[PDB]
C-alpha cells in the first residue's frame, strides 16, 4: 500500500489531511473568548429520539481553569482528555500551581504526530492520527482568557473565536463580523447560541445544544439545561426585536 | 515514474531522487516567510508570523535554544518543536558536561545528522520544516540554514518560505551593506525588515504580525513581538 | 509526632502536634502535619516527614483525578486504599509513615482510616498515631463519650495532644485542630503549647505535678 | 519496505467478513467428514480418513481422533499439522487446570480456551488462521455428556449430533432426520456409520477408511471410559450394523 | 515481469540490485572530488559550488577526518556521507580501544565496506547515496580508497567521483604514467588543485571554492591536516595558471 | 512484531475497517433493550441456519459482567468473549481497589475504550461487535441502559436495538416507547420487548430469549414457556381486531 | 500471633478468629474481622505479617469471584484450597513472599459435607477435623484431641470452641480481645454475633 | 534492518488452497526418487545419488542421515532444506527427549517433532515452507519397526512401504505388488533395489545408490564394550560393496 506517514507531492501528510475530512463531518463546536471569560458551545446531535441527549458529553473539564470541546470522531478524544487532565494535575503536583493554558495545549498536541509503523524518532506507537479536533479554553494569570484550536496535525492556533465541525466555514464567517474586543460574556453566550442555530440541522433547543464557560472567578462550568433554555428564549426575543 | 518511487523515503528513483524528501521540502515553501542576516557583532531573525483567521493568532515562528542560540521555522510547526527541543538538549548537554557553550557550527552538524536518519530507514518520514539558526559563539556571529534533506549551510544572510526568493535576492545585493552593521543592532534589524518586505505581496507587516529575534557580542538571544517591534514597521 | 482523630455525635475531631526532630535535635515546632486533600478530606502525618508529605501530597493529586474522571468526590475508603496500596508496593523498602485519613462523604458519613507503611489499613472511631500516641490515648480514652459537644470534643482533642506534647520528648510545639461535618472540615486554629499549657493548668487544675 | 507483500490476514471484507476464516472454512470443506453423536449413555465419534493406500499403516495411524484428556477427545477436520499444534496446547491447558484445582477441567472451559486461541489469529498478529475444525466429545460432573464444535473463526457451540468437514449439509440433514433424544450409544454408533456411508465420496465404506471412538461410563464401574476402536473392532461393528 | 527496482534487497533477473544503481545516479549528480596517493601520503580535494554570495567563504567544510590519520571526502548526498563517517569514527575508536594502535587504513576500509554492503541486504534500508574517497598513512605506507554505494571498494593510485569524474580520471591517468617513480606530497597538493579546476568544466556554469587536505609521513607527520593559507594559494595559482 | 496500520483514514475521512466492523454487527442476530421504571430488559433473537443444538451448554447471548450488570451484543461471537472477559476482570479489579462495584456507565466506558483502542493500534482489527450494557448502579434503583459500537462511541438509551433488522425494530420502539410513561412494570416492560422482537423474529418461541434485571443484583432469564406466554397473549392483541 | 481456629463438625465448619489488632505497644482495634468470604459456601480466615495478610486475602477473594462469574458456578472448597496453596507455594519462592497463614472452611454442596483446610505461608496444605495457626495450636490440638467427636452438632461445636477460647484466654500471654465466630453450612455463611458470652 | 516480515507468507486462497504448501509439494515432485520398505525385522530406505558432476565426490553427500542410533531419514526435494532439518531433528532428539528421559525418542515422537518444525514454517511470519518430504525409518522397544513420511504441510503418516519424488506414482504401484506382511529384511532390500532401478536412467550400482537399514543391533559399531544393556545401533548404512553383491542377485 503506502506509508501511514507519507508525504503527498504537495508537501502534506495524507493521513492528517484525510483526518481533517472526518472532522468536517463532525458536530459543530464554537468558542468565543472575551475579557469576561471564554464560552464553549456544542451541537449534541442525537441520532435518535430514544438516545438520552444528556449522555452526550462533547464538552469536558481538563482542570478548574481549563475546559474543552470536541468535534469529529469523539471516541478518539478520550485518551486526549485523559492525557490532558493528567498533565494538568501532574504540573500542579510538581510545581504547586496551575498549568498555563498554552502549555496544556502544547502537551496535548505533542501526541498528535505520534503515529506510524516504525517512524524513526522515538516510539510513536499509534496506527493513525486522531479523528477529532479540540477547542481548549481556559484562563491563567499570565495571559488571561484563551481559546485554542488543537488539530490532529499537531499544530494549535489561538483564536478570539473559532468554529469547528460541519457548520464551521459558515459559522466562522459569522464570528468574523460579530466578534469585537469588547464583547461581554452574556453577549458571547447568545452569540454562540445564535450561530449554532444557523448551522444546526435541527431546531436548536436546550436539549440538542449545550453551553459552558470558564471565568477566573468560578472556573469551568457546564450550563445545565434550564440555565441554557432561558438564554435560548432570550435570544429568540432579541432576534424578533428586529 | 515518480508515482512509483515516492511511496516512502527508503526508495531511490531511477534518476537518484528521494521524492519523499522532496515533498517534505515542498512543505517549507508553503510555509510563511522568514529571514536571517548577520553582521560581525550580531545576527538577526525576522520572521513573518502567519494567521488562520482574523480571529486567530499569528503562530510563533522563533524558538530560543540557549542564551546564545535560536532559530526560525518555516514548515510543519510540530517538527520544528521536535528539532528545536533536540537542539536545546545538545546545548544543555554541552554546558552541563563540558561547561562550554555549543558552537553554532556544531549545532548544525547535529541537526543534519538527526534529519539524515529519517531518510534512510523504513517507516519514518522526513522532517517537513526548514530552519534558520543564528547565534554568537567563540567565533562571532553565525547564521545557518537547515533543510529537511539534512543539508545545513552557513551564510551571511538568507530566507526561506513563500516568496522567500524576494528577500534572498535583496540580501544578495545588500550584502556588503549590512555585513558591516557592527555594533549597531537597530540597523541590522531594520536591514532585515527591509529584506523580509521584499517577499510580501499579500499585505504589509503589521505589529502583531512581525516577529524579530537577535543575538550578538553582548546580547543574549532575545525575541521581540508586537509593541516591541512597532518601531520597525 | 502525635496525632489523633476520633468520631463522635458531632462528626470528627482531628488534632496534631507540630514538632519535627532529627535525633534529639528539635528542628521545628511549626510544622503542618495535616494535609487538606479537599473540602471533605483530611490526611494526618506521623513518621518520616518527606515520606508523609510527599506521598500524601501525591494522594491529593490522585483524589483530584478521580473527581475529574468520575465527576464525583472520591470516597474516604477509596482515598485511603490508594495510599495504602501505594505504600504496600514499597513494603520492605523503608518508607515510614503512620497515617490517618478522615473525611465525610454522603455515602459513608463521618469516616476515619488508619494507614501505615506496613500496609495496614484499618477503619475505626478512635486512633492515635505517633511517638506520643500512648500519651494521647491515655487522656482521650478516659474522657471519650459518643455524646460530646462539638465544643467539648474539640477540647478533649486539644487536651490529649497537649498531654502528649508534655510527656513525649518527640512531640510538642503547638496543637492544630480540625472538625469534620458534612459541610467539610473546619479549621479550629493553632494553639501554641508554650501558652496553652499554663492556661489549661490554671483553668483546669491538672498538670498538678509541674511547679507553676 | 515489506508492506508490499503483506496479505493482511486479519482484515474485514466490505461485507464485514473475515476473508481468511472464510477461506480456511472452504479448506475444511474438503476434509474427511467427522461426526459426533451424543446419546444418553455416551458419545460417539466417527471420522472418514481422507485418502489412504494399501501400503498405509492403519494400525499405527491416527489423523482424525485425538485424546486430549481422559474424559475429553476430539475429532479433526482440516490440516492435521495445524490440528496437532492446537491439540497439544489444549492438552497442556487441561493439565494446568488439574494442577491448579485438583479437579479435571470442565469440558466447556477447555473448549473456550482453545477457541480463544483461534479467535486470536483472527484479530491480530498478521498470521494465517488454523485450518482446523474440532468436534469435542467429553464428560464432566456438571453437564455430563457434552458435544462441541469449534472452527477457524474461534466460534464454538454445543450439539446433540454434529458434523464437520466435507458434505456437512448433507450429513446434517440425515442426522436431523433420524436423531431422537432418548437414543442410545449403540443406536448412535449405527446412525453415525450410516450417515458417513451416505455422504462418502468413495465407492464403499470400508473399515480401513475409518476411525471410531466412544466415550461411555461403563455401568460396571462408575467412571468414564474412552474407547478408540482398533481396525479389527471397526471391521466388526461395520458388518454388524449391516454394511459388511 | 518488472518492479524489481522498487525494493532495495531484490535481485533483478540479470542479478543486479537496481536500488543500488539508482543510488549511484545520486552520486554522479553530485560535486566532483578526488584523491591522489603520493610517495608517503595522500591528498584529498573537492569542488564546492558557490550557490550564492551569501555562502560564508571557507566555512561550509566538506572533507572530514576520522581519528587523527584518516581523511574522508565524498560525492553525492552529503548527509549520507556524514552518517558514514560517524560510523567510521566509532568503528575506529572501537578498534583503537581494544588494540591500542590506531586503525590501519585497509582495516578501516573494510569497516566502511562491510557497513555499506550491509545497507544492500534488506528492503528496510536505503543504500548510501555517496561514493567515498578516503585514506591515510599507517604502520606500512599510505593507502587511498574509494567506496561505492554497493559497498565495493579498492585501493587506488588516484581516484575521483562526482560530476567530472572522467575529466579527473583522465588527468589522474596522465599523472600515473608521467610519474612511475612517485609524486610528492607538495606536488600532489598542486596537481590536485589543478584536476579540480579542470574537472570543474562539467559544471563551469557556477563558481566554486577549492578545498584540499593531506596526510604525508613527512609533511604532516602522518596526521591528516587541511591545506590552508599560503600553501593553498600557491596551489590555487598553480591551477589558475594551467587552466589557461 | 506485527504492527501494520490496518485501521487508517481514507480520502473521504473514513476508517473502512471500523466501517466494515459495523457491517459485521448488522449481520449478527438482533438484540434489544428497554428500560422500565424499576427494571431493564434484554431480548435477543436466535438464528436458525442450523437447528439440532444443545441449548443447555451452547453459550447464551446475555452475559453477566458482575452480579448487577449484564452485557448483550450483536456481531462476531468470538470477538464478544474477549470483551466480556475484560469487562468481568475490570469489574473485579474495581471492587478490589475502590471497594465498591462498578456503575453501569463506568463498565460501559471501560468496554468502549477497549474497543476504541483496537481502532488505532497496529496489527489489530476492530471488534466486529456492538453491545448493550445494562443494570443498576450500586445502591441505586434508577435503571441504566447503554450501547457501544466498534468505533468506541457509547451512550445511554431509553430503549435501543442492534443487529440485523435493528432498523425495523428501532422504529417500533420509537413509536411505542413514551419517555413520559415508561413500562411501569416488569411484565409490561417484558411485553414491549417481545412485541418489538416479533417484528423481526417471525414467530420464534424458541428464537427469542429475554432476561430481566431488577435492582440489587436481581437478575433472571425467562424460560421458553414464560416467553411463549407473552407471544401468545400478544398475537391475540392483533387478532382481537 | 493472632488466634485462628477452625473446627469441622457434622454438617458445618466453624471458624473462630481473634479481634485484636496490635502494633507495637498499642492495641489499635478490637473488632477486627480476620476473614473474607471467597464464595457463598467458602470462608477463609488468615493471620501473619501486617500488610500481606489482608492484601492476600482480598487478592484471593477477587480471583474466586471472577471464576464464579466467568463460569456461573461455585468452585468446590477442595478446588479453592488447591488454588490458594498453589498461590502461596509460588509466593514462597518469589522476591518477597506473602507471610500469611490461612484456614479455609467451606461446605461442599456436591458432597454435602463440610471441609476444613489448613495452609501455611509455605504452601503446606492439609485437611483436618480441626486446625489452628500460631501458638494457639499448642493448646487447642490436645484440647480437641480430647473433647472432639465427628458427629457433633453445630451447637456442640460452638461449645467446643468456647472451651478452646477459654483455655486460650487463660494461658496465652496476649490479650486477643475475644473472637468472631462464623458458621459455614449448606445454607451459606453466617456470623454468631453472640459469642462474647454464649 | 530487522525482519519486518512479521506476517504469514503462506495464506488461504479463496479456493481453500494454501499455495506455498502446494508449490513446496511441486518442488518435492521434481526431486530424485526415494523410498522405504518395512520388513518384519527391519526397515530399508534408499534413494539415488544423482551426482551433479563427475568431479564431485558423491560420498561427501549423504542423502540418508542418522538422526538417533535407531532412526534414519532420507528425503526428496530441496537438499539444503533437508540438511538443516536433519540438524534440527538430531538436536531436538536430545533437548526434548534424551536430556529429559535419558533415552532416545521413539520414532513416532521424533517424527512428530520434525513435523512440528515444518508446520511452523507454514504459519510463522516471514518464511516459506520446507521444500522436502522425508521418509524416516526407526525402531523403538515398545513400537518395534516403523516407517513414516513427513510432508511440507507438516502432515505425516505411517507406511508399510512407499516412495516419494520423481517416479513415486510408478514406484508406489510396483511396491503394492511385491509387498506382504511376511517380508524379511533381505527381501525388502532386494525389492527396494528393484523398485529403485526403474527410477534410474544411468548407472545403477553401489556408488550411484544410497541405501540404509534399521535392523538388528550392531555391537561392532558401538565403539566400546563392558555394558550388557548397550548392544549397538540398529541403524546401518550399506557399503557400496554390500550393495553390488546384492545387485548381482538382482
Ligand atoms: C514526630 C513526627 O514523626 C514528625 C511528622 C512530620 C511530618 C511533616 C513534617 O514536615 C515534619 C514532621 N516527624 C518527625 O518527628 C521524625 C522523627 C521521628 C522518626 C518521629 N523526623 C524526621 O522525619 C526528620 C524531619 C526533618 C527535621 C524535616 N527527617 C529525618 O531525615 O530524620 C531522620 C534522623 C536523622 C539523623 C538523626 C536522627 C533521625
Amino acid at each position: 500500500d503506502r506509508g501511514v506517514s507519507t508525504f503527498s507531492p504537495e508537501g502534506r501528510l495524507f493521513q492528517v489531511e484525510y483526518s481533517l475530512e472526518a472532522i468536517k463531518l463532525g458536530s459543530t463546536a464554537i468558542g468565543i473568548a472575551t475579557k469576561e471569560g471564554v464560552v464553549l458551545g456544542v451541537e449534541k446531535r442525537a441520532t435518535s429520539p430514544l438516545l438520552e441527549s444528556d449522555s452526550i458529553e462533547k464538552i469536558v473539564e481538563i482542570d478548574r481553569h481549563i475546559g474543552c470541546a470536541m468535534s469529529g470522531l469523539t471516541a478518539d478524544a478520550r485518551s486526549m482528555i485523559e492525557h490532558a487532565r493528567t498533565a494538568a494535575v501532574t504540573h500542579n503536583l510538581y510545581y504547586d500551581e496551575d498549568i498555563n493554558v498554552e502549555s496544556l495545549t502544547q502537551s496535548v498536541c505533542d501526541l498528535a504526530l505520534r503515529f506510524g509503523e516504525g517512524a524513526s524518532g522515538e516510539e510513536r506507537l499509534m496506527s493513525r492520527p486522531f479523528g477529532v479536533a479540540l477547542l481548549i479554553a481556559g484562563h491563567d494569570a499570565d495571559d488571561g482568557y484563551q481559546l485554542f484550536h488543537a488539530e490532529p496535525s499537531g499544530t494549535f492556533y489561538r483564536y478570539n473565536a473559532k468554529a469547528i465541525g460541519s457548520g464551521s466555514e459558515g459559522a466562522q464567517a459569522e464570528l468574523l463580523n460579530e466578534w469585537h474586543s469588547s464583547l461581554t460574556l452574556k453577549e458571547a453566550e447568545l452569540l454562540v447560541l445564535k450561530i449554532l442555530k444557523q448551522v444546526m440541522e435541527e431546531k436548536l433547543d436546550e436539549n440538542n445544544a449545550q453551553l459552558s464557560c470558564i471565568t477566573k472567578q468560578d472556573g469551568f462550568k457546564i450550563y445545565d439545561n434550564e440555565k441554557t433554555a432561558e438564554l435560548i428564549k432570550e435570544l429568540k426575543e432579541k432576534e424578533a426585536a428586529e | 515514474f515518480r508515482n512509483n518511487y515516492d511511496g516512502d523515503t527508503v526508495t531511490f528513483s531511477p534518476t537518484g531522487r528521494l521524492f519523499q524528501v522532496e515533498y517534505a521540502l515542498e512543505a517549507i515553501k508553503q510555509g510563511s516567510v522568514t529571514v536571517g542576516l548577520r553582521s560581525n557583532t550580531h545576527a538577526v531573525l525576522v520572521a513573518l508570523k502567519r494567521n488562520a483567521d482574523e480571529l486567530s493568532s499569528y503562530q510563533k515562528k522563533i524558538i530560543k535554544c540557549d542564551e546564545h542560540m535560536g532559530l526560525s521555522l518555516a514548515g510543519l510547526a510540530p517538527d520544528a518543536r521536535v528539532l528545536s527541543n533536540y537542539l536545546r538538549q545538545q546545548c544543555n548537554y554541552s554546558s552541563l558536561v563540558f561547561n562550554r557553550k555549543l558552537a553554532v557550527e556544531r549545532a548544525g552538524h547535529l541537526l543534519c545528522d538527526k534529519a539524515q536518519k529519517n531518510t534512510q530507514s523504513y517507516g519514518g518520514r522526513p522532517y517537513g520544516v526548514g530552519l534558520l539558526i543564528i547565534g554568537y559563539d567563540k567565533s562571532g556571529a553565525h547564521l545557518l540554514e537547515f533543510q529537511p534533506s539534512g543539508n545545513v549551510t552557513e551564510l551571511y544572510g538568507t530566507a526561506i518560505g513563500a516568496r522567500s526568493q524576494g528577500a534572498k535576492t535583496y540580501l544578495e545585493r545588500t550584502l556588503d551593506t549590512f555585513i558591516k552593521i557592527d555594533g549597531n543592532p537597530d540597523e541590522l534589524i531594520k536591514a532585515g525588515v527591509e529584506a523580509i518586505s521584499q517577499s510580501l505581496r499579500d499585505e504589509s507587516l503589521t505589529v502583531d504580525n512581525l516577529s524579530i529575534a537577535i543575538v550578538g557580542k553582548d546580547t543574549p538571544f532575545t525575541i521581540y513581538d508586537g509593541e516591541a517591534v512597532a518601531k520597525y514597521i | 509526632t502525635t496525632t489523633l482523630a476520633f468520631r463522635f455525635q458531632g462528626g470528627i475531631i482531628v488534632a496534631v502536634d507540630s514538632r519535627a526532630t532529627a535525633g534529639n535535635w528539635v528542628a521545628s515546632q511549626t510544622v503542618k502535619k495535616v494535609i487538606e486533600i479537599n473540602p471533605f478530606l483530611l490526611g494526618t502525618m506521623a513518621g518520616g516527614a518527606a515520606d508523609c508529605q510527599f506521598w500524601e501530597t501525591w494522594l491529593g493529586s490522585q483524589c483530584r483525578l478521580h473527581e475529574l474522571r468520575e465527576k464525583e468526590r472520591i470516597s474516604v475508603a477509596a482515598a485511603s486504599k490508594i495510599l495504602s496500596n501505594l505504600v504496600y508496593q514499597y513494603k520492605g523498602a523503608g518508607l515510614s509513615m503512620g497515617t490517618m485519613i478522615c473525611g465525610y462523604t454522603r455515602k459513608e458519613g463521618p469516616t476515619i482510616y488508619y494507614v501505615d507503611s506496613d500496609g495496614t489499613r484499618l477503619k475505626g472511631d478512635i486512633f492515635c498515631v505517633g511517638s506520643g500516641q500512648t500519651f494521647a490515648y491515655g487522656v482521650l480514652d478516659s474522657n471519650y463519650k459518643w455524646d460530646l459537644s462539638v465544643e467539648d470534643a474539640l477540647y478533649l482533642g486539644k487536651r490529649s495532644i497537649l498531654a502528649a506534647a508534655h510527656r513525649d520528648a518527640y512531640s510538642g510545639g503547638s496543637v492544630n485542630l480540625y472538625h469534620v461535618t458534612e459541610d467539610g472540615w473546619i479549621y479550629h486554629g493553632n494553639h501554641d503549647v508554650g501558652e496553652l499549657f499554663w492556661k489549661v493548668k490554671e483553668e483546669e487544675g491538672s498538670f498538678n505535678n509541674v511547679i507553676g | 519496505g515489506s508492506r508490499r507483500y503483506d496479505s493482511r490476514t486479519t482484515i474485514f471484507s466490505p461485507e464485514g467478513r473475515l476473508y481468511q476464516v472464510e477461506y480456511a472454512l472452504e479448506s475444511i470443506s474438503h476434509a474427511g467428514t467427522a461426526i459426533g453423536i451424543m446419546a444418553s449413555d455416551g458419545i460417539v465419534l466417527a471420522a472418514e480418513r481422507k485418502v489412504t493406500s494399501t501400503l498405509l499403516e492403519q494400525d499405527t495411524s491416527t489423523e482424525k481422533l485425538y485424546k486430549l484428556n481422559d474424559k475429553i477427545a476430539v475429532a479433526v477436520a482440516g490440516l492435521t499439522a495445524d490440528a496437532e499444534i492446537l491439540i497439544n496446547t489444549a492438552r497442556i491447558h487441561a493439565q494446568n487446570y488439574l494442577k491448579t484445582y485438583n479437579e479435571d477441567i470442565p469440558v466447556e472451559i477447555l473448549v473456550r480456551r482453545l477457541s480463544d486461541i483461534k479467535q486470536g489469529y483472527t484479530q491480530h498478529g498478521g498470521l494465517r488462521p488454523f485450518g482446523v475444525s474440532f468436534i469435542y466429545a467429553g464428560y464432566d460432573d456438571r453437564y455430563g455428556y457434552q458435544l462441541y464444535t469449534s472452527n477457524p473463526s474461534g466460534n464454538y457451540t454445543g450439539w446433540k449430533a454434529i458434523s464437520v468437514g466435507a458434505n456437512t449439509s448433507a450429513a446434517q440433514t440425515l442426522l436431523q432426520m433420524d436423531y431422537k433424544d432418548d437414543m442410545k450409544v449403540d443406536d448412535a454408533i449405527e446412525l453415525a456409520l450410516k450417515t458417513l456411508s451416505k455422504t462418502t465420496d468413495s465407492s464403499a465404506l470400508t473399515y480401513d477408511r475409518l476411525e471410531f471412538a466412544t466415550i461411555r461410563k461403563g455401568a460396571n464401574d462408575g467412571e468414564v471410559y474412552q474407547k478408540i476402536f482398533k481396525p479389527q473392532e471397526i471391521k466388526d461393528i461395520l458388518v454388524k450394523t449391516g454394511i459388511t | 515481469g518488472t518492479g524489481y527496482d522498487l525494493s532495495n534487497s531484490v535481485f533483478s533477473p540479470d542479478g543486479r540490485n537496481f536500488q543500488v544503481e539508482y543510488a549511484v545516479k545520486a552520486v554522479e549528480n553530485g560535486t566532483t572530488s578526488i584523491g591522489i596517493k603520493c610517495n608517503d601520503g595522500v591528498v584529498f580535494a573537492v569542488e564546492k559550488l558557490i550557490t550564492s554570495k551569501l555562502l560564508v567563504p571557507q566555512k561550509n567544510v566538506k572533507i572530514q577526518v576520522v581519528d587523527r590519520h584518516i581523511g574522508c571526502v565524498y560525492s553525492g548526498l552529503i548527509p549520507d556521507g556524514r552518517h558514514l563517517v560517524n560510523r567510521g569514527r566509532e568503528e575506529a575508536a572501537s578498534f583503537k580501544k581494544l588494540y591500542k594502535t590506531p586503525i590501519p587504513i585497509p582495516a578501516f576500509a573494510d569497516r566502511l565496506g562491510q557497513y555499506v554492503q550491509a545497507h544492500t541486504l534488506y528492503n528496510s534500508v536505503r543504500p548510501f547515496g555517496v561514493s567515498t574517497i578516503f585514506g591515510g598513512v599507517d604502520k606500512n605506507g599510505a593507502h587511498l580508497y574509494m567506496l561505492e554505494p554497493s559497498g565495493s571498494y579498492w585501493g587506488y593510485k588516484g581516484a575521483a567521483t562526482g560530476k567530472g569524474r572522467q575529466s579527473a580520471k583522465a588527468e589522474l591517468e596522465k599523472l600515473v604514467d608521467h610519474h612511475p617513480e612517485g609524486l610528492s606530497a607538495r606536488e600532489a597538493v598542486k596537481q590536485a588543485a589543478k584536476i579540480i579546476y579542470l574537472a570543474h568544466e562539467d559544471n563551469k556554469e557556477k563558481d566554486f571554492e577549492l578545498e584540499i587536505s593531506w596526510c604525508s609521513l613527512s609533511e604532516t607527520n602522518g596526521l591528516h591536516k587541511f591545506v590552508k593559507g599560503d600553501l593553498l594559494q600557491e596551489a590555487i595559482d598553480f591551477a589558475q595558471k594551467e587552466i589557461n | 512484531g506485527y504492527d501494520r496500520a490496518l485501521s487508517i483514514f481514507s480520502p473521504d475521512g473514513h476508517i473502512f475497517q471500523v466501517e466494515y466492523a459495523l457491517e459485521a454487527v448488522k449481520r449478527g442476530t438482533c438484540a434489544v433493550g428497554v428500560k422500565g421504571k424499576n427494571c431493564v430488559v434484554l431480548g435477543c433473537e436466535r438464528r436458525s441456519t442450523l437447528k439440532l443444538q444443545d441449548t443447555r451448554i451452547t453459550p447464551s447471548k446475555v452475559s453477566k459482567i458482575d452480579s448487577h450488570v449484564v452485557l448483550s451484543f450483536s456481531g462476531l461471537n468470538a470477538d464478544s468473549r474477549i470483551l466480556i472477559e475484560k469487562a468481568r476482570v475490570e469489574a473485579q479489579s474495581h471492587r478490589l481497589t475502590l471497594e465498591d462495584p462498578v456503575t453501569v456507565e463506568y463498565l460501559t466506558r471501560y468496554v468502549a475504550g477497549v474497543q476504541q483502542r483496537y481502532t488505532q493500534s497496529g496489527g489489530v482489527r476492530p471488534f466486529g461487535v456492538s453491545t448493550l450494557i445494562a443494570g443498576f448502579d450500586p445502591r441505586d434503583d434508577e435503571p441504566k441502559l447503554y450501547q457501544t459500537e466498534p468505533s468506541g462511541i457509547y451512550s445511554s438509551w431509553s430503549a435501543q436495538t442492534i443487529g440485523r433488522n435493528s432498523k425495523t425494530v428501532r422504529e417500533f420502539l420509537e413509536k411505542n416507547y413514551d419517555r413520559k410513561e415508561p413500562p411501569a412494570t416488569v411484565e409490561e416492560c417484558v411485553k414491549l420487548t417481545v412485541r418489538s422482537l416479533l417484528e423481526v423474529v417471525q414467530t420464534g418461541a424458541k428464537n427469542i430469549e429475554i432476561t430481566v434485571v431488577k435492582p440489587d443484583s436481581d437478575i433472571v432469564a425467562l424460560s421458553s414457556e414464560e416467553i411463549n406466554q407473552y407471544v401468545t397473549q400478544i398475537e391475540q392483541e392483533k387478532q382481537e381486531q | 500471633m493472632d488466634i485462628i481456629l477452625g473446627i469441622r463438625v457434622q454438617d458445618s465448619v466453624i471458624l473462630a478468629s481473634s479481634k485484636a489488632v496490635t502494633r507495637g505497644i498499642s492495641v489499635l482495634k478490637d473488632s477486627d474481622d480476620k476473614t473474607r468470604q471467597l464464595s457463598p459456601h467458602t470462608l477463609m480466615s488468615f493471620a501473619g505479617e501486617a500488610g500481606d495478610t489482608v492484601q492476600f486475602a482480598e487478592y484471593i477473594q477477587a480471583n474466586i469471584q471472577l471464576y464464579s462469574i466467568r463460569e456461573d458456578y461455585e468452585l468446590s472448597p477442595q478446588a479453592v484450597s488447591s488454588f490458594v496453596r498453589q498461590e502461596l507455594a509460588k509466593s514462597i519462592r518469589s522476591r518477597r513472599p506473602y507471610q500469611v497463614n490461612v484456614l479455609i472452611g467451606g461446605y461442599d454442596k456436591k458432597k454435602n459435607k463440610p471441609e476444613l483446610y489448613q495452609i501455611d505461608y509455605l504452601g503446606t496444605k492439609v485437611e483436618l477435623p480441626y486446625g489452628a495457626h500460631g501458638y494457639s495450636g499448642f493448646y487447642t490440638f490436645s484440647l480437641l484431641d480430647h473433647h472432639y467427636r465427628p458427629d457433633m452438632t453445630t451447637e456442640e461445636g460452638l461449645d467446643l470452641l468456647k472451651l478452646c477460647v477459654q483455655e486460650l484466654e487463660k494461658r496465652m500471654p496476649m490479650d486477643f480481645k475475644g473472637v468472631i465466630v462464623k458458621i459455614v453450612d449448606k445454607d451459606g455463611i453466617r456470623q454468631v454475633d453472640d459469642f462474647q458470652a454464649q | 534492518m530487522t525482519d519486518r516480515y512479521s506476517f504469514s507468507l503462506t495464506t488461504f486462497s479463496p479456493s481453500g488452497k494454501l499455495g506455498q504448501i502446494d508449490y513446496a509439494l511441486t518442488a518435492v515432485k521434481q526431486g530424485v526418487t526415494s523410498l522405504g520398505i518395512k520388513a518384519t525385522n527391519g526397515v530399508v530406505i534408499a534413494t539415488e545419488k544423482k551426482s551433479s558432476s563427475p568431479l564431485a565426490m558423491s560420498e561427501t553427500l549423504s542423502k540418508v542421515s542418522l538422526l538417533t542410533p535407531d532412526i534414519g531419514a532420507v528425503y526428496s526435494g530441496m537438499g539444503p532444506d533437508y540438511r538443516v532439518l536433519v540438524d534440527k531433528s538430531r538436536k531436538v532428539a536430545h533437548t526434548s527427549y534424551k536430556r529429559i528421559y535419558g533415552e532416545y525418542p521413539p520414532t513416532k515422537l521424533l517424527v512428530s517433532e520434525v513435523a512440528k518444525i515444518m508446520q511452523e514454517a507454514t504459519q510463522s511470519g516471514g518464511v516459506r515452507p520446507f521444500g522436502v518430504s522425508l521418509l524416516i525409518a526407526g525402531h523403538d522397544e515398545f513400537n518395534g519397526f516403523s516407517l513414516y513420511q513427513v510432508d511440507p504441510s507438516g502432515s505425516y503418516f505411517p507406511w508399510k512401504a512407499t516412495a516419494i519424488g520423481k517416479g513415486s506414482v510408478a514406484a508406489k504401484t510396483f511396491l503394492e505388488k511385491r509387498w506382504n506382511d511376511e517380508l524379511e529384511l533381505e527381501d525388502a532390500i532386494h525389492i527396494a533395489l528393484l523398485t529403485l532401478k526403474e527410477s534410474v536412467e544411468g548407472e545403477f550400482n553401489g556408488d550411484t545408490i544410497e541405501l540404509a537399514i534399521i535392523g538388528d543391533e550392531n555391537p561392532d559399531l558401538l565403539g566400546y564394550t563392558g555394558i550388557p544393556t548397550d548392544k549397538g545401533p540398529r541403524f546401518r548404512k550399506l557399503t557400496s560393496q554390500e550393495i553390488n553383491d546384492r545387485l548381482e542377485a538382482l
